[PDB]
């Protein structure tokens, strides 16, 4: 039997998949450590390798972008878990190694990759404290060109009243995405700041891990592909809706937590997103 | 209980990975360049340890 992660229901996502729509023909690039395309759990739809000596996408040698994929688009079956948008058209986008780790040079090629493969939603549950004008740039023309893009907001924590959220989600074009746990509260290392846009899950989140097994991981990287996942549910209930459109409607449909600095606009809610009028709940 | 460790910006690899396996033992440490990018999944049990082209620490370390 399957399973429903509890971050998969209180996004509200059973809510689109009873109206009908699970994220099909939506093409989702998860640019991350590749995706275990021989789990049962996932299809894997294409992709491509930056990583230079690991030049297998479909191999994940470090688990951390099949458990990202799997929260994004685990299939909806009688086995393991359900993903947000089971039906999306999953990309494995390799830029970082075994030991979860690339240079911004290989991070902006896959951006550039998802670009010229008419990708819809980009997911990036990665970052470091500084930014380039490349990496800027390279986020910068996705969004120009259409794609929404999502990364992880960071997992800094506090540092007084500083901002501590991390690049790519420091960008103002990027979707920056912190995390709650199943009560909603903040866990104690999501980054904060003015940059942080809305929350997602991220604390306990089960999903897919290589070699047909599941597990329950921590992190901002857990809560943003519940935001790309939800973007990809709209697009498929509003395939004509533009990038800008899907952000507002995720932006002007949480539900408000606390202060801004430390929760952004709130938990997302993707079927008040996915309504033709949005207001918060 | 200490999580960060400050006071380890601009020493050794080495002298860093000492002091922090005496405040957590079983720690699992990981050596990258400073700015990388890394995974956003959090870790309990791992410090990473972001040193320069010298091999020095040019971050504060911290679990995670
Ligand atoms: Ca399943
Ligand atoms: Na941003």
């Amino acid at each position: 039997a399957q399973s429903v992660p509890y971050g998969v229901s209180q996004i509200k996502a059973p809510a689109l998949h009873s109206q009908g729509y699970t994220g099909s023909n939506v093409k989702v690039a998860v640019i991350d450590s590749g995706i275990d395309s021989s789990h049962p759990d996932l299809k894997v739809a294409g992709g491509a390798s930056m990583v230079p000596s690991e030049t297998n996408p479909f191999q994940d040698n470090n688990s951390h972008g099949t458990h990202v994929a799997g929260t994004v688009a685990a299939l909806n079956n009688s086995i393991g878990v359900l993903g947000v948008a089971p039906s999306a058209s999953l990309y494995a986008v390799k830029v970082l190694g075994a030991d979860g780790s690339g240079q911004y040079s290989w991070i902006i090629n896959g951006i550039e990759w998802a670009i010229a493969n008419n990708m819809d939603v980009i997911n990036m549950s990665l970052g470091g404290p500084s930014g380039s004008a490349a990496l800027k740039a390279a986020v910068d023309k996705a969004v120009a060109s259409g794609v929404v893009v999502v990364a992880a907001a960071g997992n800094e924590g506090t540092s007084g009243s500083s901002s501590t959220v991390g690049y790519p989600g420091k960008y103002p074009s990027v979707i920056a995405v912190g995390a709650v746990d199943s009560s909603n509260q903040r866990a104690s290392f999501s980054s904060v700041g003015p940059e942080l846009d809305v929350m997602a899950p991220g604390v306990s989140i089960q999903s897919t891990l290589p070699g047909n097994k599941y597990g329950a991981y921590n992190g901002t990287s857990m809560a943003s592909p519940h935001v790309a996942g939800a973007a990809a549910l709209i697009l498929s209930k509003h395939p004509n809706w533009t990038n800008t459109q899907v952000r507002s409607s995720l932006e002007n449909t949480t539900t408000k937590l606390g202060d801004s600095f430390y929760y952004g606009k709130g938990l997302i809610n993707v079927q008040a997103a996915a309504q033709h009028h949005h207001h918060h709940h | 209980m200490k999580t960060e460790w400050p006071e380890l910006v601009g020493k050794s690899v080495e002298e860093a990975k000492k002091v922090i396996l005496q405040d957590k033992p079983a720690a699992q440490i990981i050596v990258l360049p400073v700015g990388t990018i890394v995974a956003m999944e959090y870790r309990i049990d791992r410090v990473r340890l972001f040193v320069d082209r010298l091999d020095n620490i040019a971050q504060v370390p911290r679990v995670g």
